[PDB]
């Protein structure tokens, strides 16, 4: 009966290693997030070794019914090991450890005590990633400290200066990352670089492409508002860029003199 | 554990009782093995389905042994037995019930090793077994594990009913998606369709009932087709404003559980006049 | 037969109370017993005998319902309500 | 066609927790539902789906209470049915 219950506890000491080995800065941002989701869970575990420390103090308690006592925060314990040991196997960081929190979350479809463990880990989690998002998509600036975001911008006027040789907006500057795509956004993907990609080339001008609204955007199952969110976006700054391309840098008379 | 011939204060009767107390402990013990293997994340052999009945089961694990537990430390020994008589019978059909527990019975070796069946076979089996045994005390057990065990194709029904996203992992789910749905042109589609009516030969009259067998795969093959053409004034995607996802024991008889799925009715009569072909498309005018 | 169980069961807290109980008082405690389960017997016999079939298990205790004794009737009105519970169940569905 | 369905459940209910059987509530509820579906039954075919059109169609045409029509047909049809 004792080795039955410690599983438990071989499920505390490695869930414990990764909360701190993977709290430095270079895992980057979401992992970051996961792990500081992750020990709120760690407290309330030691919540209820209390209670049941009293409890034993009071010789109310025995093994027996401290088997069924623990049943309950075994399979929280479980879960939360699992999806640790992948997390760490898989080298995840970014957004594939955005798409991991995605998947396990279906794995799980019937269950319900696992399953909203699963999704409150995967909306702590996103919350980075989905800022980062309403940023590229509000506004054409990619903040993005770590290499996490799916879009990335490299600094190519180094050779596209007073002339644009390659039409670098268009064709290389603003580009994707195909293995830091959440797999709940992949519909979406192209979608977003034009969305931003379009902001950029009225934003570098000096005239301010603002959004009406910069709707929040969070990680929800089972619901698809920020793929509507996406769209809508992409709609206004789309018909902002002829608001600039006719208005600013004023493209029909250029024409009308070539 | 017994004792035989030679016993300390233990005449034979006492380790007959001890026996049938033994017999429970072992189903006991079976049945919790089978139902604690958990998924494991990686179980392609069993379905997402397999996995929800699982964790029901380990419900009705836990709150038996809570009961093992409540009873008193001090009770006499025929007491003992006897007050777990009905739990024990309860049981052991629950055991049998599944192939697990009927296997290793303790008449006949593990050998047998009897098939499980998995997906709508499964389901389906369930829902028999529940007719089979609609009367008999046992019979809350087998309503709360097809409640639960359920739930994982309603969800499928929605995601391509209200939605036309195709999603599966191992397939169990009868309306099948491929890949040459992706060249999106006229052929590849005598490849593409569905597993027939019934998967194979056994439909989910439970579920399907024959009737929404065709109608699922209709309305789901209509709302991709419109949704993949264009965004349009009724659908546009999910911009369908707030479509409730719905999908004595039983005062009616079991086979009325068709009543909480008749819902999808709506939004395939919906889906049918949106239509899509006729106007729509103009396909009369082709 | 579950009062049977009971029965015993009270018997055996009484015998843990005293440790020195004659026969008689056994015999006593479950006398009462001792002149329903015969009755029943013969209930189940003539299922077993005539191999009777479907609601005709029915009819068959419900003629012994007429017994002239009252423990006896009650006992086999409370399978006859179980088996009717199973006729109305069926009734419940063609109807 | 009515959903009554679940009240008579309801009652059938009841009578299955009465201890002893009563021919006569059995026989009350079996006809009053008999009344509110045996009976309004016939309602239902009578007028929902109205029978005196029916009949009238059969005698019409099975039995010959469509003179004009019946023989017009005789006249027209007369040399293919008699080859």
């Amino acid at each position: 009966l004792v080795h039955r219950i410690l599983p438990v506890a071989a499920s505390y000491s490695a869930v414990t290693r990764f909360i701190e080995e993977k709290s430095s800065f270079e895992y980057g941002q979401v992992n970051h997030a996961l792990a500081a989701a992750m020990r709120t869970l760690v407290k309330e575990h030691l919540i209820l070794v209390s209670q049941l420390e009293q409890l034993h103090r009071q010789g109310l308690l025995s093994l027996q019914k401290l088997w069924f006592y623990i049943q309950p925060a075994m399979r929280t314990m479980d879960i939360l090991a699992s999806l640790a040991t992948s997390v760490d196997k898989g080298e995840c960081l970014g957004g594939s450890t955005l798409s991991l929190l995605h998947d396990r979350s279906f794995s799980y479809t019937g269950d319900s005590q696992a399953q909203e463990l699963c999704l409150y880990l995967t909306k702590a989690a996103s919350a980075p990633y989905f800022e980062v998002l309403e940023k590229w998509i509000y506004r054409g600036i990619i903040h993005d400290p770590y290499s996490e975001f799916m879009v990335e911008e490299h600094e190519l006027r180094k050779e596209r200066i007073q002339e644009d040789y390659n039409d670098k907006y268009w064709d290389q500057r603003y580009t994707i990352v195909q293995q830091q795509i959440p797999s709940f956004l992949q519909k979406m993907a192209d979608k977003i670089l034009s969305t931003g990609k379009y902001l950029n080339v009225v934003r570098e001008c000096g005239h301010d492409v603002t959004c009406p609204v910069a709707k929040e955007i969070i990680y929800t199952l089972k619901e698809r508002a920020y793929v509507e969110q996406i769209e809508k976006a992409f709609n206004y700054a789309s018909k902002v860029l002829l608001d600039f391309l006719m208005e600013e840098k004023e493209l029909v008379a250029h024409l009308r003199s070539i | 554990k017994r004792g035989v011939h030679v016993s300390g204060a233990s005449p034979e009767s006492i380790s007959s009782l001890l026996s049938e107390v033994a017999e429970y402990g072992t189903c006991y013990t079976r049945l919790s093995h089978f139902s604690l293997q958990p998924v494991l994340d990686s179980l392609y052999s069993k379905g997402l389905v397999f996995q929800a009945f699982t964790s029901g089961l380990r419900r009705y694990l836990q709150y038996y042994r809570a009961c093992v537990l409540s009873t008193p430390p001090t009770l006499s020994l025929l007491t003992i037995g006897f007050l777990f008589k009905k739990l024990g019978r309860q049981l052991r059909y629950l055991a049998e019930l599944c192939g697990v527990g009927a296997v290793l019975p303790g008449t006949c070796g593990g050998g047998p090793r009897a098939a499980f069946p998995t997906g709508v076979k499964l389901l389906s089996y369930l829902y028999q077994e529940a007719l089979h045994n609609c009367s008999n005390e046992h019979y809350p057990v087998l309503l709360s594990l097809l409640k639960t065990s359920c739930e994982p194709y309603t969800r499928f029904i929605h995601d391509w009913v209200y939605s036309g996203v195709f999603r599966d992992a191992y397939g169990e789910f009868m309306i099948q998606v491929n890949h040459e749905y992706l060249s999106f042109r006229d052929k590849l589609y005598w490849t593409h369709g569905y597993v027939l009516i019934s998967k194979e030969v056994e439909d989910c009259v439970p579920v399907f009932l024959k009737h929404i067998a065709h109608d699922i795969y209709v309305c789901g093959k209509t709302i991709n087709l419109l949704k993949l053409c264009c965004p349009r004034h009724y659908l546009c995607w999910s911009d369908v404003p707030v479509p409730r996802i719905s999908v004595e024991l039983l005062t009616l008889p079991v086979l009325m559980k068709r009543s909480i799925t008749a819902p999808l009715a709506a939004h395939i009569s919906l889906v049918n006049k949106a239509d899509y072909f006729f106007v729509e498309l103009h396909l009369e005018a082709h | 037969l579950q009062p049977y169980r009971q029965a015993l069961l009270d018997l055996e807290q009484e015998f843990l109370g005293d440790p020195h109980l004659s026969i008689s008082h056994v015999n006593y405690f479950l006398d009462q017993f001792q002149l329903l389960f015969p009755s029943v017997m013969v209930v189940v016999e003539q299922i077993k005998s005539q191999k009777i079939h479907g609601c005709q298990i029915l009819e068959t205790v419900y003629k012994h319902s007429c017994g002239g004794l009252p423990p006896v009737r009650s006992a086999l009105e409370k399978i006859l309500a179980v088996c009717h519970g199973v006729m109305y169940k069926q009734l419940s569905a063609w109807m | 066609l009515k959903n009554q369905e679940d009240t008579f459940a309801a009652e059938l209910h009841r009578l299955k927790q009465q201890p002893l059987f009563s021919l006569v509530d059995f026989e009350q509820v079996v006809d009053r539902i008999r009344s509110t579906v045996a009976e309004h039954l016939w309602k239902l075919m009578v007028e929902e789906s109205d029978l005196l059109g029916q009949l009238k169609i059969i005698k019409d045409f099975y039995l010959l209470g469509r003179g004009e029509l019946f023989q017009a047909f005789i006249d027209t049809a007369q040399h293919m049915l008699k080859t």
